[PDB]
DNA sequence: GGAAAACACCCAAGACACCAGGCACGAGACAGAAAAAAACAACGAAAACGGCCACCACCCAAACACACCAAACACAAGAGCTA
DNA sequence: CCATCTTTGTGTTTGGTGTGTTTGGGTGGTGGCCGTTTTCGTTGTTTTTTTCTGTCTCGTGCCTGGTGTCTTGGGTGTTTTCC
């Protein structure tokens, strides 16, 4: 439990990206391939995608933590994920 | 509801006449907003293994919706 | 000679006037609109830079970092209310732990 | 090439409010994006107001009402006061 | 007009909650619903009022209300939009 | 490329949850999180690639991705605009 | 005989009216010729789909009068139409009947 | 000063798709508002997207791309196909 | 070429889920109370239209200085080790 | 966590120019102003109506305590795959 609070304090005080660059790059290229082939990519576009996806996932995890807190629990569950997504309006 | 709308509008600048269509549009928008909020609050109550909605679910729904900071 | 010096502003009134004219918003633009817009932009940027400098001073730093800008934006009710749907690159998140999660 | 930026003016207002404080290039880009976004919002809403009242001219009034429409709370009031003071200072010079 | 926030009566807000599929209603929720309704009405009324004041008019029309609502991402169909 | 979404490692999801202040994590969270990330990435990439296709370009630039997230209400500061 | 552009393109929507509104709606100095035709065709398709689903939903209700209730039913019961018209409230449209599964007694 | 409206065309397409069904004046108002809102959305997106590429013309390409950007799913594909059919039908006549 | 970090494996500890019990608090119905709603008339603030009249912004043309690029040297605080 | 010797790479300043902002005068019309009409918004009065308010009884849904187990968390050594 102690190292959980240590990780929370460390990552909430840090500013570097937590998603690894090369797997995310390969994921973006794999996703973009099925819309159009022979696609090139600027590095800054990939970095912008990474930053936006990280911000969105952090916000989703915060709302999910609130949902988990509501049900008198401390552990987040998938039902919290779809509750947050349903209330926020994603389908 | 018309008196309530006039009470809210009085606080900025008086002598403000309110057409019937504006009052009807305000009523329709308020009812739609309240129905959506109650649907979200019912989802919140169902998530917490309850069938009765509480004000804490209202506050949480507003928080996650972004209306409340 | 410059409209900025006549209006007592540092932002370029002529640049705002040119952007409004060639921005396809309306046919004609009054003389007071770019002055008003430049004053609003200067006041808003002065406010956010003041809060960023205060946050940098509190963090014992001399150069403003986007972390400091994120802290300044998120610690202000009016600014974060205005900028709710904005995500700052390399800004991180505001440090906040819930009351009930702290250990016992 | 010739890319426009708000760097010099942000530097001037920064040294006005904090003479001894610097700023990074990424923060400079962030400030440029912020100024451009706020400019776009205010100018577009002012154009929308001009379209509503069947008017072809953007004056200080529609800009002022757009400022009250967008900025929330005390912010909008102080911005309106500052803009009004700038307008009369320009008109009296 | 003096404190007519109580005009949103308890059966009416019960009906509004009932349309949303809610089975049981807590006794303390009514003040919260009145507060959030007041907040929403306050925001929309404020925006409609400054829309009317820009138009040099003394009467708020439906067009200002629909404009204000659509500007808040709450677009309303059926009132001349 | 085949089955590459699993490259988003489990400690990476752990770190992202730690940034959000989450103390305990269930084992089924990771696959759902991967699905959510895939949906979000697909939604952004569709608009970005449409913007590139209209401009007769063969490379995705940062400006298109910014414009596309802004069109989704996810405005990004720091990469132009 | 000066034939209308709607009759030339086989459309029911007015090509001239949408062309005038595009030219007068402060977008760009000049407007291409195919843009009003394309926009009118898209508007035609969308109103045809909406009116079709609304007429069908009225037909299940044994009614010959299209009301806002049938329009709300047609919009909310179609996934892509609900996605497109997500943030709009239909006046006098009501709410779709939806009761939760665990809300019901046993 | 007769305010223009889309009432006659909406009634024409309804009579085309449902010969035995009528429509209330309120539903006509909702349909008019819907058509107007879709018009403003597509026109504004096309104008912006044209402004991005430093272009002065809204053509069929800009409207098509705006339709692909806005309409979700099969609706976009069907609208694009029918719009292209309308454009080539207009181009084939004079 | 390089090195930091995911990953499999093995122990442990503690929060979630279920059961049981109790309490209290909205729900339901009858009776009494309220005032909302509809019809109807009067007064008049004010909105839409029209006609006039002028100051304000667009357009061409000439001019010069602020803001850009190139290029230079400075110095904030990041690297590791101390306390 | 802050602090100091030493590094460095990126912030800050400075010269030249070209392009963009500034001055001058002329025209045409958008918009301010006034005046008239007349639609509609408010304010006031009466009856039927139907809902709202209050009170009494009580069924069951919300909250709390106990067990245990299984689910996740922590530590370690390695290969590998990201930089």
């Amino acid at each position: 439990g102690t190292v959980a609070l240590r990780e929370i304090r460390r990552y909430q005080k840090s500013t570097e990206l937590l998603i690894r660059k090369l797997p995310f790059q390969r994921l973006v290229r794999e996703i973009a391939q099925d819309f159009k082939t022979d696609l090139r990519f600027q590095s800054a576009a990939i970095g912008a995608l990474q930053e936006a996806s990280e911000a969105y996932l952090v916000g989703l995890f915060e709302d999910t933590n609130l949902c988990a807190i509501h049900a008198k629990r401390v552990t987040i569950m998938p039902k919290d994920i779809q509750l947050a997504r349903r209330i926020r309006g994603e389908r | 509801f018309q008196r309530l709308v006039r009470e809210i509008a009085q606080d900025f600048k008086t002598d403000l006449r309110f057409q019937s269509a504006a009052i009807g549009a305000l009523q329709e928008a308020s009812e739609a907003y309240l129905v959506g909020l109650f649907e979200d609050t019912n989802l919140c109550a169902i998530h917490a293994k309850r069938v009765t909605i509480m004000p804490k679910d209202i506050q949480l729904a507003r928080r996650i919706r972004g209306e409340r900071a | 000679k410059t409209r900025s010096s006549r209006a007592g502003l540092q932002f370029p009134v002529g640049r705002v006037h040119r952007l409004l004219r060639k921005g396809n918003y309306s046919e004609r633009v009054g003389a007071g609109a770019p002055v008003y817009l430049a004053a609003v932009l200067e006041y808003l940027t002065a406010e956010i830079l003041e809060l960023a400098g205060n946050a940098a001073r509190d963090n014992k730093k001399t150069r403003i970092i986007p972390r400091h800008l994120q802290l300044a934006i998120r610690n202000d009710e009016e600014l974060n209310k205005l900028l709710g749907r904005v995500t700052i690159a390399q800004g991180g998140v505001l440090p906040n732990i819930q009351a009930v999660l702290l250990p016992k | 090439s010739r890319k426009e930026s708000y760097s010099i003016y942000v530097y001037k207002v920064l040294k006005q409010v904090h003479p001894d404080t610097g700023i990074s290039s990424k923060a400079m880009g962030i400030m440029n994006s912020f100024v451009n976004d706020i400019f776009e919002r205010i100018a577009g809403e002012a154009s929308r107001l001009a379209h509503y009242n069947k008017r072809s001219t953007i004056t200080s009034r529609e800009i002022q009402t757009a400022v009250r429409l967008l900025l929330p709370g005390e912010l909008a009031k102080h911005a309106v006061s500052e803009g009004t003071k700038a307008v009369t200072k320009y008109t009296s010079a | 007009l003096r404190d007519n926030i109580q005009g949103i009566t308890k059966p009416a807000i019960r009906r509004l909650a009932r349309r949303g599929g809610v089975k049981r209603i807590s006794g303390l929720i009514y003040e919260e619903t009145r507060g959030v309704l007041k907040v929403f009405l306050e925001n929309v009324i404020r925006d409609a009022v400054t829309y009317t004041e820009h138009a040099k008019r003394k009467t708020v029309t439906a067009m200002d209300v629909v404009y204000a609502l659509k500007r808040q991402g709450r677009t309303l169909y059926g009132f001349g939009g």
